[PDB]
């Protein structure tokens, strides 16, 4: 009634109180629930916020490019990248005292600095890039396409611009695009990139803009694919010697799958990565031709779904309707989308700490965690978030008379088997997984450990020996010569993979002991948890049996009341609190288990993790309480150094964390008298009754409590499992 | 040889740890006197102890690199070798006790079902009906099966559901 | 405010009344059996949203469910 | 006359009830004429402690 | 400070039992209830039983506060063997510059004597680890209930007996999940258990050791 | 007859409290009630403490709504005491609400007619499609 900011809620504007000023900086981004918001004015404002985070993504990669071109020390790196380590920004706070510039200063050539365990100079180096003005260029090049995209999400605001309705629902082309052209051209254009550049960097060769206009990068050039002969791309790769800042021991090859590992830089060939994204690229542009469109015949999709029906009504419907149902729904494309993501970043993390794509990046021991962390809590938030819109679907967009036989009404009819065989599998792995732990604990403290239980994991080093793996010795493929899969394609990838893979000092399919069983199984019973949660908020959404008429509540809503015998925590939104908590734990058990299976493989005494990781004292003792030293002696009495700021951000990540407690255990109602009572305490201060507030004070909203409480949570539990891993490492460097 | 691992007799580290817990056992174990309680303990324990190594190294059962044991668990690898019971006849002999205890359990919570207020019988158990079930589940399998094709353990969807 | 509603699910037990703590639903005309009332929301200028009517109320399921909405003085229960 | 006889045992169908597709005797099948006749009683409790309730004739049906 | 907030709590629990500003009619509602409702914004940890609860984990951090002083003085400035000449302490005087600062209980005091419990698997005085570590794992345990509520947990019951009545082996009594205030009861009960049970394992394994 | 407020009324006997009586009550509105309270009796204050109370009407005032439906609910429990309640906006406008009926809304007069309602069985509203509008939150008959 009372018009006030924001200026998209009308009901929000009444609010006498600070809780509208919350809601309008959480709901400014549902852009669903507001005032007159239909459909077709939407797609453009969420294609100009697409166009403003792309900007902002941009402008992210532009200030990290200026940084490194002129804060950082990137020609110090290039030549000797052994003996000399990245810089990120300097300082210019007038708070650090003399000792503190002389404790930031280790590059030498300018004041406090610090290090940079982003992982760009690898990526930049490995691509091609030896000057810092070729860093000044893509930092302008990436602030002019932000400038870009924010103007080009404005011009689809004002009319002889403003697209249509129908041009969105055509899924067919644009899935075409982007399989074609989002896809498979750009991977050609970084194919011709890594022949054109990369590869002539390789060999010291300065070859950049000036120079490409007539240097062939073959021998023969572009006639062989006018002639034919393919094969004469791949006949002299790098040298076993090849040397990467210059040319000792070159070659001529662009199209190269000896599939191995460039010892000197101990990553895949720069050549090998040239014909991996021509051949994705030619696949993806083969996908891309798949629909119906205007002219083009293909094959719709309404007439596929609609087909895969089984006779034997094992589905019933099939999938038919379901064309109208995800193409009218966006929640169910982003729950797709962000699903897709979460697990592809965690495929990413996999494939990088295992098969390294940079040069001179597998001897760096610092950006490869901080890299690998990263993208595994990435991954965990964005399928976190691919489960909040499942269920946001079931909530908001639904219609069960279209959906009347299809899959998605039967996956809801037995949501309590599949939930409750979610909670037997938690149930499973938690009980033995704790009851082996505690048993090795117990057995242990009584100085036996020969009576400990250690099953061997044969299966994960059967697959190891089918791989090419023989410290196991099950005489397998890759590993007799009996088999058709040993033989064939013994000139292709398989020397360079088979020397790697017995390497017993890369990471490539480790000596697994004993002590990954167990921590695999306490990782599927994080995982198995996780889902538990998850798809039990999205399956008991639309209506459980405590509260049937759900769907009439939206989505996050604190409670049903204090009725029928208690009823706390029951919206969806709840369950996905809880699924966070569930997820943090599940990735921080993830990243133990990596970083201290890495840490005790950089030490040279794999057989300490072989022997400490078969019970929990290890864990406590021989990683957290022993690999902190310099995090506790990062600043004392005797003098600090460069350690002391990642020791200060260490505790800043506990207070954060404690705070996130601070809101979880005390909830509401107990804070609204003592704020009423400030209040009270406020309006009758001597001459301090001046000016007054202009929103009234009260309690954070349930359901922003546990927000906030979540927050705090998440983003301590981040900073100090990151300040841990970052000083703990690059402080000692062993 | 299976896995990498070898049998736990020509494990130099197996030997070596023996020896380090023999001697942290009688460098305090020399305190007593042979005729005290506290010295016949210890003399029992280091008895039990290398009856412990001992008796571990009989049908084989793989040692790795640390020199501990480490349990085959593949049906398969403890057959064409001889591991059979390192875990694979475990498995079955929790299967029986737990099946045992559903089965008895289940039947009891049925024939339970039938009298007046149930509920009391769940607070105040009937102990002779509970132990005449208890001497008459060993041979559930039996009638695990039988009365999964008797069809006495579906019910008919006649259950509270919301989907 | 909070929309209140109240469906045909009801026995007229005048329970919801004597335990809502706001005065705010009413109890006229209802063909019923022996009490014969229904109730009904005619004002919620004043309700809160304290959800003491739907716990009181022996009806399965629930005769009335409290819509929650927007916030005001009297739905956040402020004396300032 | 109008609804089961009192006494005989019947299952429920009301999709949004604690209590759906279990028996309960029925109480009194309102003869008077109302359209929630049968009064329907059960000895286990719900989430809110409440042991009976009416239903329409439309949505109880036969015995097991 | 940690008394004064503790004594906050526990007054202001007693006192806004009787009547307040928000809900009069608070005295027929009784001593221990969770909560009116979430009208209002919202209304959560009103009753003095909740109160109780707040005091509880505010007498922990003061007791615990207090006691760690106490330990760690006793061991820097008070305690140590007498040599010919002078008195050679356990710790190097490490409390005179290390109390200042936060980390300093975690520099010389928590980190430091923390040895013990984490290495007294060899002998007699592994039972004060498994303590130890039961006592962290219980403490886990209880943040579990005090972060979650019932709605969640009531409808996987639900999902749960679904899978018992396809057996037909459910009860006769009704399995409910626990009370909100016995919820917070059992959050408060394994908090402070774990709390107590692994400093009191860290103090005993800690001073053994030592003297 | 409904009767309306009357300024000039007594008070019962009472020292004070810290309870209401804010800057909220001076613009926005306040509350008041009146009731019999025959044979002068000592009553609790649901904002303060314990006090006396003559005999004849009197009258009180409070903040907040609940603050005076706590005291017609009390005099229900103990003896057949009948008090009423008024509003009062920024204007001086003043507003009759409990009992409009004069019978108590628990129990029906004579005859009415309400709204916010509708005849349908539990559950078996409308899905969330054709309710894009959402109108916040819909009667579902309007
Ligand atoms: C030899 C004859 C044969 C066989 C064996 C099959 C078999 C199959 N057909 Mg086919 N079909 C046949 C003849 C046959 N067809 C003929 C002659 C025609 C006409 C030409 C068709 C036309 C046809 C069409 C159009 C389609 C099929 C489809 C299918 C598949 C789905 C059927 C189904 O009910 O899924 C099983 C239903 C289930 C509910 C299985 C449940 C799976 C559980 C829940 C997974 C558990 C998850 C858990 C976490 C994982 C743990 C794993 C654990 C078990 C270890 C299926 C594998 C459909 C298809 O491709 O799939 C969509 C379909 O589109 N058929
Ligand atoms: C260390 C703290 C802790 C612990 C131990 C647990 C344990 C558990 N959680 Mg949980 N959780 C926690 C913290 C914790 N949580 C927190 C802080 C949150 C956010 C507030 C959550 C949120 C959460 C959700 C949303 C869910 C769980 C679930 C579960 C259960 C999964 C069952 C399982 O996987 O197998 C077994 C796990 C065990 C822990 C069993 C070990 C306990 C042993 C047997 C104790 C034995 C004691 C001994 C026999 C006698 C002692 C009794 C008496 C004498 C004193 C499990 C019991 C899920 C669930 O309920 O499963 C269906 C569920 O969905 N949790
Ligand atoms: C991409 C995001 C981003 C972020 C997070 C930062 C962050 C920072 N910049 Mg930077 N900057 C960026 C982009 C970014 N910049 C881009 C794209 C350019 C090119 C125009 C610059 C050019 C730039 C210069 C020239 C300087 C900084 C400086 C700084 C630091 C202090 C800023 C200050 O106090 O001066 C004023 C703040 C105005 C908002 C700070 C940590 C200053 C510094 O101290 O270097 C470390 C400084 O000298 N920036
Ligand atoms: C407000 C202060 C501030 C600002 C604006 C930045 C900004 C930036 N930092 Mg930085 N950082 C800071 C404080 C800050 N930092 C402090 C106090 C430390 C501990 C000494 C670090 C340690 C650090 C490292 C190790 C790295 C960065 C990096 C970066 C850049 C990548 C984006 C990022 O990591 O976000 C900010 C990060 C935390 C807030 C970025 C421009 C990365 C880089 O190299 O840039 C390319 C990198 O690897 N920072
Ligand atoms: C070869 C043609 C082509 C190409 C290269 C792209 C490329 C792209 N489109 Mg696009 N699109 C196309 C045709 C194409 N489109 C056509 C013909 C239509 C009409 C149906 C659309 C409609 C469309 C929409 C509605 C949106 C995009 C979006 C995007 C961007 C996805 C975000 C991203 O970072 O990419 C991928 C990152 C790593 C692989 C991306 C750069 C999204 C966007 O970001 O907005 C700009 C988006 O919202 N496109
Ligand atoms: C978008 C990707 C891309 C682009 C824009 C170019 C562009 C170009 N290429 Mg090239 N090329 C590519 C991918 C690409 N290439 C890939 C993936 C391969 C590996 C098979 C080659 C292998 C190749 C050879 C062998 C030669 C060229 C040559 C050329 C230049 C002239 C020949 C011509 O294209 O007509 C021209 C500027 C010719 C040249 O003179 O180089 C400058 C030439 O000799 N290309
Ligand atoms: C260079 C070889 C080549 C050839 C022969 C074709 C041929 C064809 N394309 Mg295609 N296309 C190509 C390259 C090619 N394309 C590349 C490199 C891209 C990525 C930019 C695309 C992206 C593309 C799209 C988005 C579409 C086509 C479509 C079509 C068909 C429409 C013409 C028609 O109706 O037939 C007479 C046609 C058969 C249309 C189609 O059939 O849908 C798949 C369609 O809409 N193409
Ligand atoms: C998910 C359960 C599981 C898994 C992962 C494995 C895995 C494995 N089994 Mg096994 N097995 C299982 C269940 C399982 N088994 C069960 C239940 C039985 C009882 C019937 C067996 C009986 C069995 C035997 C007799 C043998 C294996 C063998 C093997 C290994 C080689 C596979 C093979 O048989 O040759 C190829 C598979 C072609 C389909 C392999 C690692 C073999 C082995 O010991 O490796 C040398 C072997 O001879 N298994
Ligand atoms: C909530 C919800 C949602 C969401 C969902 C999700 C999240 C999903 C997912 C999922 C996932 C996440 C998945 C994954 C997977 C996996 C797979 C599918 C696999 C496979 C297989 C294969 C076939 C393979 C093979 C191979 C090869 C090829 C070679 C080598 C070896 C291997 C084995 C690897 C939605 C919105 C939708 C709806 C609503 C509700
Ligand atoms: C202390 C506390 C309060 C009261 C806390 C208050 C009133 C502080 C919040 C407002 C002040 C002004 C915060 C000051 C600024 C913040 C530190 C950051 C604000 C930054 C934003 C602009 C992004 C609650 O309302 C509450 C509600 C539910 C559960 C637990 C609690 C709880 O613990
Ligand atoms: C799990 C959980 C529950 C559920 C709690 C349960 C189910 C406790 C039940 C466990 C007991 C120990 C079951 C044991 C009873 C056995 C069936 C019989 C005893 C065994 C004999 C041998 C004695 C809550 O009620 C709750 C409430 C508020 C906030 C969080 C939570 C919460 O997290
Ligand atoms: S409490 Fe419920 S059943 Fe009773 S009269 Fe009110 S609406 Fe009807
Ligand atoms: C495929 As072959 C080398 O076994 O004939
Ligand atoms: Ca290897």
């Amino acid at each position: 009634a009372t018009k006030l900011f924001p200026k998209f809620s009308q009901g929000l504007a009444q609010d006498p109180s600070t809780r509208r000023i919350w809601y309008g900086l959480a709901t400014a981004h549902d852009f669903e629930s507001h005032d007159g918001m239909t459909e077709e004015n939407l797609y453009q404002k969420i294609f100009a916020s697409h166009f403003g985070q792309l900007a902002i993504i941009f402008l992210w990669t532009s200030g990290n490019l200026f940084h490194v071109a002129w804060q950082g020390n990137f020609e110090q790196w290039v030549t000797d990248p052994i003996h000399v380590r990245p810089i990120a920004h300097a300082i210019w706070d007038p708070h650090f005292g003399q000792p503190a510039v002389e404790a930031f200063t280790r590059g030498g050539a300018s004041g406090p600095v610090n290090i940079a365990t982003s992982g760009v100079y690898q990526w930049w180096y490995t691509i091609g890039l030896r000057s810092n003005q070729e860093l000044y260029v893509s930092s302008v090049f990436l602030a002019l396409v932000s400038a870009v995209f924010l103007f080009a999400g404005w011009l689809h605001l004002q009319p002889n611009f403003q697209p249509s309705l129908s041009w969105f629902k055509d899924a067919e082309s644009r899935l075409n695009h982007h399989l074609a052209g989002l896809f498979g051209v750009s991977s050609l254009a970084w194919t011709g990139h890594l022949v054109h550049v990369a590869i002539p960097e390789s060999r010291g060769q300065h070859v950049g803009w000036d120079n490409f206009l007539s240097v062939l990068p073959h021998p023969q050039g572009l006639t062989p694919f006018w002639s034919g002969n393919w094969a004469a791309y791949a006949q002299n790769p790098d040298t076993a010697s090849h040397a990467f800042g210059t040319a000792d021991g070159s070659g001529t090859a662009i199209l190269t799958f000896l599939g191995g590992f460039h010892p000197q830089t101990q990553s895949l060939w720069l050549s090998d990565m040239a014909h991996h994204h021509l051949a994705i690229a030619v696949l993806f542009i083969v996908a891309g031709h798949m629909y119906r469109t205007n002219f083009g015949i293909g094959h719709r999709l309404e007439a596929i779904l609609e087909a895969h029906t089984p006779p034997a009504g094992g589905l019933g419907a099939g999938h038919k309707g379901l064309f109208h149902t995800v193409n009218n729904s966006l929640h169910f494309q982003l729950g797709l989308a962000l699903a897709s993501v979460g697990t592809i970043t965690s495929l990413v993390a996999q494939h990088m700490y295992s098969l390294p794509p940079y040069a001179y990046l597998a001897v760096d021991f610092t950006t490869q965690a901080s890299l690998y962390t990263h993208h595994q809590y990435i991954a965990g938030f964005i399928m976190c978030g691919a489960f909040a819109h499942g269920a946001i679907f079931f909530i908001r967009d639904y219609d069960p008379e279209q959906n009347k036989g299809n899959v998605l009404a039967r996956v809801l009819d037995h949501k309590e088997a599949i939930i409750s065989h979610l909670s037997w599998v938690s149930l499973f792995l938690g009980f033995h997984t704790l009851g082996l732990y505690v048993h090795n604990d117990v057995v242990q403290a009584f100085g036996t450990p020969e009576k400990q239980i250690l099953i061997e994991p044969v299966f994960a080093q059967w697959i190891q020996a089918a791989q090419g793996k023989s410290l196991y010795g099950f005489d397998l493929l890759l590993a007799s010569s009996s088999s058709p899969a040993y033989s064939a394609g013994q000139s292709l990838w398989l020397p360079g993979w088979l020397e790697a893979i017995n390497n017993n000092q890369n990471s490539l399919f480790l000596t697994i002991g004993p002590g990954d069983f167990l921590v695999h199984h306490a990782i599927a019973l994080g995982l198995h948890t996780t889902t538990l949660i998850l798809v039990k908020g999205a399956l008991d959404a639309r209506g459980s049996k405590l509260m049937p008429d759900k769907k009439d509540f939206g989505y996050s809503f604190p409670c049903d009341g204090p009725g029928r015998g208690g009823t706390c925590d029951i919206s969806a939104y709840d369950a996905f609190y809880l699924a966070v908590f569930w997820m943090l734990n599940t990735i921080g058990w993830v990243t133990f288990y990596w970083h201290w299976k890495h840490l005790t493989l950089w030490q040279g005494n794999v057989s300490q993790f072989d022997e400490s990781s078969t019970y929990l004292m290890g864990w406590l003792r021989d990683y957290l309480w022993l690999n902190s030293s310099q995090l506790i002696n990062g600043y004392n009495p005797f003098g600090m150094n460069s350690l002391s700021v990642w020791a200060w951000t260490f505790l800043f990540g506990h207070l954060v964390y404690a705070t996130g407690f601070m809101f979880l255990i005390s909830w509401r109602g107990y804070w609204q008298e003592l704020i009423e009572t400030l209040v009270w305490a406020h309006e009758k201060t001597p001459l301090a009754n001046l000016v007054y507030w202009k929103d009234k004070p009260v309690a954070l909203s349930i359901v922003q409590a546990r927000l906030v409480g979540l927050a705090h949570f998440s983003v301590g539990y981040i900073f100090t499992y990151a300040a841990f891993l970052i000083a703990s490492t690059a402080g000692r460097f062993g | 040889d299976i896995a990498g691992l070898t049998p736990c007799s020509e494990s130099k580290a197996y030997n070596k740890l023996e020896r380090k817990e023999l001697k942290v056992l009688d460098k305090r174990l020399k305190q007593y006197e042979p005729g005290s309680a506290p010295y016949l303990a210890l003399q029992a324990t280091k008895e039990r102890t290398e009856n412990r190594f001992k008796t571990y190294a009989k049908q084989g059962l793989l040692c790795g690199n640390d020199g501990l044991p480490h349990l085959i668990s593949d049906p398969g690898l403890a057959l064409r070798f001889n591991h059979a019971g390192e875990v694979f006849i475990p498995t079955f002999g929790f299967l029986y006790v737990a099946g045992y205890i559903g089965h008895v359990g289940r039947q009891y919570i049925i024939l339970s079902k039938e009298d007046a207020k149930p509920t009391d019988k769940e607070i105040i158990l009937d102990v002779p009906l509970a132990l005449k079930l208890a001497f008459q589940g060993w041979a559930w399998p039996l009638a695990s099966i039988q009365e999964l094709r008797n069809g006495s353990l579906l019910e008919k969807d006649e259950n509270i559901t919301v989907s | 405010a909070h929309v209140v509603k109240i469906y045909d699910t009801c026995i007229g037990c005048t329970q919801c009344v004597r335990a809502c703590p706001l005065d705010v639903l009413e109890m006229v005309p209802w063909d019923g059996c022996k009490a014969a009332q229904m109730a009904s929301s005619p004002r919620t200028e004043d309700c809160v949203g304290c959800k003491r009517c739907e716990t009181a109320c022996p009806t399965d399921f629930l005769s009335v469910r409290v819509y929650l909405g927007n916030e005001s003085t009297r739905s956040l229960g402020l004396a300032y | 006359e109008i609804g089961p006889k009192r006494g005989s045992l019947v299952k429920v169908l009301r999709p949004e009830s604690y209590w759906y597709n279990q028996v309960g005797k029925v109480v009194s099948v309102d003869q008077s004429g109302i359209r929630y006749p049968v009064v329907v009683r059960f000895e286990n409790q719900n989430y809110a402690g409440v042991s009976t309730n009416n239903y329409a004739l439309d949505e109880i049906e036969e015995v097991k | 400070f940690t008394i004064h907030v503790t004594v906050l709590i526990l007054l202001k629990g007693v006192l806004f039992a009787r009547s307040s500003r928000l809900i009069p009619d608070k005295a027929n509602l009784g001593f221990r209830f969770p909560c009116d409702g979430p009208g209002r914004g919202g209304t959560c940890q009103v009753s003095a039983w909740d109160h109780v609860f707040l005091g509880l984990f505010w007498m922990y951090n003061s007791l615990s506060i207090v006691i760690f002083h106490f330990s760690w003085k006793m061991q820097s400035d008070v305690w140590g063997t007498v040599t010919d000449s002078g008195v050679s302490h356990i710790t190097g005087g490490n409390f005179a510059q290390s109390a200042n600062t936060i980390n300093g209980w975690l520099r010389d005091f928590l980190w430091a004597q923390s040895s013990q419990v984490i290495q007294s698997y060899g002998s007699a005085l592994s039972a004060y680890g498994l303590m130890f570590l039961g006592a962290h794992f219980v403490w886990a345990f209880s943040l579990m209930f005090l972060f979650s509520g019932r709605g969640y947990w009531q409808e996987l019951i639900e999902s749960i007996v679904w899978a018992h009545n396809k057996l037909r082996v459910a009860p006769s009594i009704q399995p409910r999940a626990l009370s909100i205030t016995q919820g917070r009861a059992v959050g408060v009960a394994h908090y402070l258990l774990g709390g107590i049970a692994t400093t009191w394992s860290f103090f005993l394994a800690r001073i053994i050791a030592v003297g | 007859k409904q009767p309306e407020l009357d300024p000039d009324t007594p008070s019962p006997i009472f020292g004070g409290s810290t309870g209401g009586l804010l800057r909220k009550a001076q613009v926005e509105e306040f509350y008041v009630i009146t009731w019999e309270s025959p044979k002068e009796q000592i009553f609790e204050m649901p904002t303060g403490g314990a006090a006396i109370m003559r005999k004849g009407p009197n009258l009180l005032k409070f903040a907040r709504k609940e603050q005076c439906m706590a005291l017609t609910t009390q005099l229900r429990s103990k003896f057949r005491q009948t008090p009423c309640f008024y509003r009062v906006y920024a204007d001086g406008k003043v507003q009759y609400l409990h009992p409009k009926d004069g019978v108590y809304p628990e129990k029906v007069n004579a005859g009415r007619v309400g709204v916010n309602q509708n005849m349908r069985s539990i559950g078996k509203n409308v899905d969330p499609i054709k309710v894009v509008k959402f109108t916040g939150s819909e009667p579902f008959e309007i």
